[PDB]
């Protein structure tokens, strides 16, 4: 159903809600999301930042959430990878 | 014996700065089928994983699984030699105590040969994904590159949210 990206800071707080969609003139800008369970976790804004590095490597980036692991966000090479595993906050 | 040609230095260059702002050494698996290489932050909140096969170099041969670990930032150093359009080529031997590092491009004028001397590091290596995670999502980088700058300004603190 809905991704949603919410920083809730000092200062304020921003929301980012996005929606899967299957796109026409560019199937590489779609938005695909399989949901077996909901989740809600939180992640160090520091690492995140590291992780978009990996940016300038590919065009799309897949995520895999977990409650009960580190979240995977990966960047597929032709004929390879580019992993990163981020443990998410307790509290 | 080892030889890896990229077809374009500006690729290692990328995949490095996946590991540099993030980690300090890291070794470098080399098996017949390509190079594996993992690294985990200090606060061991973080692991980097890369795989690159023979399909993405130009030309690749290791007849000869050899670990040669590096200082990361000793290595971005040599890639600053890098013009990212230049033919790339890695040399290691039996038990290297050095990785050679081999530039080239259009003209024959220009090829620069460089040399980082290798470390010892204790591979405590990691497989830690799981078969089933809750929710799998993909979408542009480009797009989540934006969210991530973006809620950065705001906190310290982004929370995924999916329902």
């Amino acid at each position: 159903e809905t991704i949603k990206f919410v920083a809730d800071g000092d200062i304020g707080s921003g929301s980012v809600i996005i929606k899967p969609f299957v796109d026409m003139e560019h199937p590489e800008t779609s938005i695909k999301l399989e949901m077996d369970q909901p989740v809600d976790l939180t992640f160090g804004a520091k690492y995140l930042l590291d992780i978009i590095k990996g940016s300038s490597l590919s065009d799309r980036v897949g995520i895999r959430l977990s409650s009960e692991a580190p979240a995977l966000f990966q960047f597929d090479l032709k004929s390879g990878f580019l992993q990163f595993f981020l443990a998410p906050k307790f509290n | 014996m080892l030889e890896a040609k990229f077809e374009e230095a500006s690729l290692f260059k990328r995949i490095i700065d996946g590991f540099k702002d993030c980690v300090q050494l890291v070794n470098f698996q080399c098996k017949e089928d390509g190079i594996i290489a993992q690294a985990v932050d200090d606060s061991r909140v973080l692991l980097v994983s890369l795989e690159i096969g023979v399909e993405a170099f130009q030309e690749y041969r290791c007849d000869h699984p050899v670990t040669l670990g590096m200082d990361l930032t000793s290595l971005s150093k040599i890639l600053r030699c890098g013009n990212n359009t230049d033919t790339l080529t890695l040399i290691a031997d039996n038990t290297p105590d050095s990785i050679i590092l081999l530039f080239e491009d259009t003209k024959k004028d220009r090829i620069a040969e460089y040399s980082l001397k290798l470390m010892d590091i204790d591979a405590d290596f990691l497989k830690i994904e799981e078969l089933q995670y809750d929710s799998t999502l993909s979408l542009p980088s480009s797009e989540f590159s934006k969210i991530v700058r973006d809620l950065s300004q705001l906190s310290d603190s982004i929370n995924i949210m999916i329902t």
